[PDB]
């Protein structure tokens, strides 16, 4: 039911517009996609040792 | 003299667990995990792809241009090595008049080794395909240059032993601040695969698996020391080997976490969005020891 | 004395090598590139002897100079290579 | 000795090529530009060079407005680079 | 052994030996990295480390690395064998015997030639100086310098603006 | 403004990389000639003696003495 | 907190054997990790399971040193297991 | 976990810890106090050269 | 002697450690071929890794289906390997065409022209059954390479 | 797999001829002399990712022939499993395409996902990816009843899981200078090339085939299409990620409505 994609350039002056500048001079958005890496680092691996541990299957 | 001796075979061993570390950070970073059929936890696997990749597989010959094929693992090897020598740790091995002239000339000199590779092979598609690898290699030596000598400009001579005396209490990461983001981009230059990606082929990688680890201990010592003491050596080498390999942590945390840039839009990184900001860093920095009184 | 007779040697061997040709248009520039690098020698052998300090300066200013022609003269013979097939010495149409 | 430090590392690593060999038994005119520009800057990099070296015992009211200036040209040269570089 | 200069100033001269020979533009570059790099050792014998390690930076990490390009450019894929091609070894044979028939003659230090000076003995008298400095010396020390030579800055300056501009109205 | 409040915003928003090339390089030029601390720094530069010191013959001179600590000289004592 | 799980790898190592036991499990197998055993199979299997652990938790079926005269105790694969594999192993719950 | 991960960061700390510390123990045996002197500048060269006319004809490094 | 045959056991072992491939796609079978990446049945645990390397590659998993337009094409891939080679054919087709047998296009599983060292059945090979194509590969290097 | 035969001028590529066809099975011929439930798994066999968005295709044609509406179950089964699929498809079309481009991560972390996907596909069907499920019979064997708990737990843990690659790929700078402005085609054109799939349905054109003609029981679950502004490839993957969020609202809502009755 008609959803769109862009949003049609937020940044209008002073405050939305050096926040968007903020993220080409310096980087944030790096740090940002860091950030989900560093997370899912720390959680535990999902695999399964093959001659010891076998994959869920059906009846 | 079996210092040099010292500075080769356990260098060699650093590159070969590397591929170990490559595999594991990044596995656990893709929720996978790392080698542990081989050994203890896959401990074995450096000494068995040296096996592998030595001694039973051969080479099929595209050409073999005579001179060629065998120089250019001469002049990637054999350079990747000489780069070890005027390094700072403690009391480095024979210490250089100047330090990071050697430095940067070495690793300017190091472009001929994906040269000549390109040479080695007849077909013009391997030649082309080179060139362009060169093209990113020879663009971002000139920010390394830059950024060096805005470094050295605010304190000390291009020794490498006076870099440390600088570092008494303050790393050199906070007075040069839009330098420390430059200069870890500039270091993705040696075909690193994080920023694009182009003898035999497994001593090709191990000098460029060298040039990685080297780049992360002169990050560490440009930009990072917290202190010498001359009474104990290994306070400083513990301390050390710490801050070298979390900032080679961070060059397997580049490669796994971001895309190529676009061949053009790399070239259009440099240029128009680098270059234009390290030279006004670099009128900044000459300003800097003439405002405030500091000229070593 | 005994140094320069090696390295003025090398500066006529390579004065031979600009002037002899075996078509290859390349290998002229490349000897141009070895004649400044012979000519750079013997000014540094010159100014680091006699202790001059002053005049350190000018083997430097010579090495830009030195790439200014080893350049400017090379981008020519990309036109070369443009207008014709590959560059030869024997390929002109000059009279 | 630098010569003793050097050739160690050479022998060593055409040793590796032995070992690699006889062991086993069984275009473009646009990239030119990036050469012509890159040598170009290197010689301002290198007239840039003894900046942490002369600046220790010269005066600085005369070295500040020559250090400067080599890097103002060198970003006057980028200027005219701007107006129509390349698609690449 | 007991010479230091002497003995990398004939590789600095077989180095050019192939670029009065014409072994093709490939095995011509080679030269310059051979006689470039020996080059810097003849310069660092005397002194001055700064100015050696220019050969370095510039003809060894910028001026060969864009004839590298060229050679690519024009005059391309493979190199014809030297060992084929006829005067050119015929050039190289000749040039040899322009420089190892003279060290023949250089033995017992002096030796006649075309020119008024002599050989010598080049062992005692090699370095040419005794003590001279003492701190921040060698002459190549404070080797460039922005003042006092505040024209020539300007100058150099010019010329690197023309460079820029002219070859991008070439191409 | 007809460029001062135009011409500024839309660099911000378009390229704002070439705002620090600009600025940062322009404070590099500026700033030396306006802060009053440069002249502390070529006091030093020219009192840090890196030859030898040279003595010359006296007959009737003032602002001179002997080797020890007197009053005599210039030697800069600017903070300590 | 990191005393806490320094203290359950050591009685994990105390466990399964203790020098030589943990050693034999880290060289033969993947990974060493305690749990509740089965015990009961043709040709000694140990498929010691029950445990919470992680996701698809019918952990460590270890394979018996030698099962019909291939000698398994460096190399071996999922060969073993026999008629158990179903429900021990995959896709039911009770032991068989 | 990290009881795979850390051992090839120890492997590491090992390998990698050798240059720094076969550099410093090195000193032992070629001085009688652990120190090597640098020239950098022509002063210090003549400060070694006048080390090894006095007492000691062959050590650089002597006391007295 | 004794000390050759143990040496053997070495140079095996150096390819039993690590085998690295060029999977080849051009299927459906090359979505289960990715599903070794997937860490639930992970294969970097092995000495295999994802890089691929075309020219250095050893052991080439064909998956799937090998037309008449592709039989040229995956020849002189095979004839640039090293020659320590191995080939596993992945999915019904690459066995002997599991359908497209008796069409016009597909050549009849992939030993017409290339031969295949360890087969592996499974139409979608399930990663079950795809790490017999590691392990029971890794299981039948014994070669018995005397002299 | 591709030939894709360059013609480069300089660095830019002028034409881009695609010597495609090179896997024809000749599926065309073979089907031919096959009856209709013989015929059935070739379709499965005709994309690599979609196993109830095909199928559904054939299946629905044959009902057509036939005059034969489905049993209301059986619809939902077609609905739950078609979005599942659209869910799949999904995964594929942005994971190689990072895989193209050289991003390590985002394909290994939808990969664990995906198998989890699989589990799915097993408890209802003896085969892993290509499942002879959808029939000209409606639906074949009947959900277990382990698995209706299991779908709401994996849909209530997706919702992070869609959150990551858009806290990741979308807000990065490399992304939106690289697929941004790559073959901006709006132009009405478009139409008469007749792609149907994402480039219309992602680029100025409301038109879609969900919402105008009802297959299996729509109308009565909610959709929202996404629609972009620019022709781009960045307007075409954000859309995909959209539909990517909006087809848990179509899972859940299946999970709402099950009418217990006949397969
Ligand atoms: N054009 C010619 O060279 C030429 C000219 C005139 C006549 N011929 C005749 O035609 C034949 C051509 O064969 P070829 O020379 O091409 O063969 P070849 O290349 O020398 O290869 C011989 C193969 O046979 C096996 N073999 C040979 N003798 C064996 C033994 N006593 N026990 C076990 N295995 C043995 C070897 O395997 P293992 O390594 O495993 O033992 C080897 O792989 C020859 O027999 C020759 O009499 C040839
Ligand atoms: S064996 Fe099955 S999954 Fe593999 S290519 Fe053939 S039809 Fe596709």
């Amino acid at each position: 039911t008609y959803k769109y994609v862009n949003l049609r350039e937020p940044s209008m002056d002073m405050k939305s517009v050096t926040d968007r500048a903020a993220q080409t001079l310096l980087w944030t958005e790096l740090i940002r996609g860091l950030g989900m890496t560093l997370s899912y680092l720390f959680r535990e691996p999902a695999t399964i040792n093959y001659p010891f541990e076998k994959g869920p299957l059906s009846p | 003299m079996i210092n040099i001796l010292m500075l080769i075979i356990p260098i060699l061993l650093a590159v070969a667990f590397l591929t170990l570390v490559e595999r594991k950070v990044l596995g656990y970073m893709q929720l996978r995990k790392g080698p542990n059929v081989v050994g203890p936890y896959g401990l074995l696997q450096p000494i068995a792809d040296a096996i592998k990749l030595f001694i039973k597989e051969p080479l099929r010959p595209a050409t073999s241009s005579a001179s060629m094929f065998i120089l250019a693992p001469i002049m990637a090897l054999g350079l990747a090595l000489t780069m070890w020598i005027p390094l700072p740790m403690p009391y480095p091995l024979i210490n250089m008049n100047l330090g990071v002239l050697f430095m940067l000339a070495m690793s300017s000199l190091a472009v001929y080794s994906i040269l000549w590779s390109g040479w080695a092979s007849n077909s013009k598609y391997a030649l082309i395909g080179a060139l362009r690898a060169v093209a990113q290699t020879i663009s971002y030596e000139v920010t390394l240059a830059i950024i060096l000598l805005s470094v050295l400009l605010m304190s000390g001579s291009f020794t490498l032993s006076t870099l440390i005396t600088t570092q008494e209490q303050m790393w050199l990461i906070l007075p040069a601040w839009p330098l420390a983001m430059m200069w870890f981009i500039s270091t993705l230059a040696e075909t690193n695969r994080a920023p694009f990606d182009l003898g035999p082929f497994a001593l090709f990688f191990m000098a460029e698996y060298a040039n990685i680890i080297m780049m992360n201990i002169f990050t560490a010592i440009l930009f990072l020391g917290t202190s010498h003491n001359p009474h104990m050596p290994e306070l400083y080498t513990i301390n050390f080997t710490i801050k070298s390999l979390l900032l080679t942590m961070s060059f397997l945390w580049i490669r796994a976490s971001y895309p190529r840039f676009r061949y053009d839009q790399l070239m259009h990184l440099l240029w128009k969005n680098f270059l234009p900001l390290t030279l006004a860093l670099c009128m900044w920095h000459v300003s800097l020891p003439i405002l405030t009184s500091g000229i070593p | 004395s005994m140094v320069y007779m090696n390295i003025m040697m090398a500066f006529t061997v390579s004065l031979v090598g600009l002037l002899m040709y075996r078509s290859h248009l390349m290998s002229s520039l490349l000897c141009l590139e070895g004649m400044m690098l012979s000519l750079f020698v013997m000014a540094a052998l010159t100014i680091l002897n006699s202790h001059f300090t002053l005049a350190s300066m000018m083997p430097i200013i010579l090495l830009v100079f030195a790439a200014c022609e080893a350049a400017l003269g090379l981008s020519l013979l990309v036109m070369v290579s443009n207008t014709y097939g590959t560059d030869y010495v024997q390929n002109l149409n000059l009279l | 000795n630098l010569m003793l430090a050097l050739l160690t590392n050479f022998t060593l690593a055409t040793l590796l090529v032995i070992i690699a060999f006889w062991l086993p038994q069984l275009f473009s005119m646009k990239f030119f530009l990036v050469a012509i520009t890159f040598l170009l800057f290197d010689l301002e990099i290198a007239l840039l060079l003894p900046l942490p070296w002369a600046s220790q015992t010269a005066n600085l009211n005369t070295m500040l407005t020559m250090a400067l200036f080599l890097i103002i040209l060198l970003a006057v040269s980028l200027a005219y680079e701007w107006t129509q570089k390349g698609l690449e | 052994m007991l010479y230091i200069v002497f003995i990398l100033s004939v590789i600095f001269v077989m180095g050019f030996v192939g670029f009065s020979s014409k072994p093709s533009p490939i095995y011509g570059g080679l030269g310059l990295i051979v006689s470039g790099g020996v080059g810097c050792g003849i310069v660092l014998n005397f002194g001055g480390s700064f100015l050696g390690l220019m050969v370095f930076l510039i003809y060894l990490g910028g001026m060969m690395v864009v004839f590298g390009y060229t050679t690519a450019m024009a005059t391309e894929q493979y190199p014809e064998i030297w060992l084929s091609n006829k005067a050119v070894l015929g050039a190289f044979v000749t040039g040899l015997l322009m420089e190892f028939f003279m060290v023949y003659y250089v033995l017992k230090d002096k030796e006649v030639e075309v020119v008024f000076e002599f050989n010598g003995l080049g062992d005692w008298v090699i370095y040419d100086t005794g003590d001279s400095g003492f701190f921040s010396e060698e002459a190549m020390g404070i080797a460039a310098l922005y003042s006092y030579g505040t024209w020539l800055v300007i100058v150099t300056g010019w010329s690197l603006l023309i460079g820029v501009v002219v070859i991008m109205e070439i191409t | 403004a007809e460029r001062v409040a135009a011409f500024l915003k839309n660099v911000w928003a378009k390229e704002p990389v070439l705002v620090a090339s600009f600025a940062i390089a322009g404070l590099a030029v500026i700033l030396p000639t306006l802060s009053p601390y440069t002249k502390y720094s070529l006091m030093i530069n020219x009192x840090x003696x890196x030859x030898x010191x040279x003595x010359x013959x006296x007959x009737x001179x003032x602002x001179x003495x002997x080797x020890x600590x007197x009053x005599x000289x210039x030697x800069x004592x600017x903070x300590x | 907190e990191l005393l806490q799980v320094l203290k359950r790898g050591l009685q994990q190592v105390s466990g399964h054997g203790g020098l030589r036991g943990y050693l034999r499990v880290l060289f033969r197998a993947n990974d060493v990790r305690v749990g509740t055993l089965v015990g009961e199979d043709k040709y000694g299997n140990k498929y010691y399971e029950d445990n919470k652990q992680f996701f698809g938790r019918h952990r460590w079926v270890i394979y018996t040193t030698e099962m019909n005269g291939k000698n398994t105790f460096w190399d071996v694969d999922g060969s073993m297991v026999p008629p158990e594999w179903h429900r021990w192993l995959h896709c039911m719950t009770d032991d068989p | 976990m990290w009881f795979e991960v850390l051992p090839g960061i120890a492997v590491m700390g090992v390998c990698l810890f050798i240059p720094g510390m076969a550099t410093a123990r090195i000193h032992r045996f070629s001085n009688g106090g652990k120190e090597k002197r640098v020239a950098h500048y022509p002063y210090q060269w003549y400060l070694m050269e006048r080390d090894r006319r006095v007492s000691g004809v062959n050590r650089s490094y002597v006391s007295k | 002697e004794y000390v050759v045959a143990k040496l053997d056991d070495l140079i095996n072992w150096a390819r039993r450690s690590s085998l690295w491939p060029m999977t080849f796609g051009l299927a459906c079978c090359a979505v289960e071929m990715m599903h070794m990446a997937a860490p639930r049945y992970d294969m970097d645990r092995f000495g295999v890794v994802f890089r691929a390397s075309p020219r250095q590659s050893d052991v080439m998993i064909v998956a799937g289906t090998l037309t008449n337009k592709m039989a040229p094409a995956l020849r002189k891939v095979y004839d640039q390997m090293p020659e320590p080679r191995y080939v596993v054919s992945m999915g019904s087709c690459a066995n002997g065409g599991g359908y497209y047998h008796y069409s016009y296009s597909v050549v009849r599983g992939c030993d017409r022209i290339v031969p295949v060292d360890i087969y592996v059945p499974g139409c979608p090979p399930t990663a079950e059954a795809l790490l017999y194509g590691i392990l029971q590969l890794q299981k039948k290097i014994k070669r018995e390479k005397r002299l | 797999v591709l030939r894709l035969v360059m013609e480069l001028s300089g660095e830019m590529v002028r034409k881009c001829d695609p010597h495609i066809g090179l896997l024809h099975r000749g599926t065309e011929k073979l089907i031919e002399y096959k009856t209709y439930l013989q015929a059935l798994p070739y379709f499965d066999r005709l994309d690599y990712v979609s196993m109830m968005c095909n199928e559904q295709a054939y299946s629905l044609a044959v009902e057509k022939l036939l005059n034969i509406r489905p049993p209301p179950r059986a619809q939902w089964i077609r609905v739950l499993f078609g979005e599942i699929t659209r869910l799949l498809n999904h995964i594929m079309a942005v994971t190689t395409h990072a895989l193209d481009i050289g991003a390590m991560t985002p394909f290994f972390w939808m990969f664990e996902e995906r198998e989890k996907m699989f589990e799915f596909y097993e408890r209802v069907s003896g085969a892993r990816m290509h499942a002879a499920y959808v029939r000209p019979g409606g639906v074949h064997q009947d959900l277990p009843l382990g698995l209706m708990d299991d779908i709401y737990e994996f849909s209530k843990n997706f919702s992070l899981r869609i959150d990551e690659l858009e806290e990741m790929l979308t807000n990065n700078r490399i992304w939106r200078n690289r697929t941004v402005d790559i073959g901006i085609v709006t132009a009405e054109d478009a139409l008469n090339y007749g792609f149907s799939g994402v480039m219309l349905r992602g680029s100025g054109i409301q038109w879609d085939l969900r919402k105008t003609q009802p297959y299996d029981v729509y109308d009565q679950v909610e959709f929202d299409v996404p629609i972009g502004s620019r022709g781009d490839c960045y307007d075409r993957y954000l859309c995909r990620v959209e539909e990517m969020r909006q087809s848990i609202r179509i899972i859940s809502q299946c999970l709402n409505k099950m009418p217990p009755g006949e397969i």
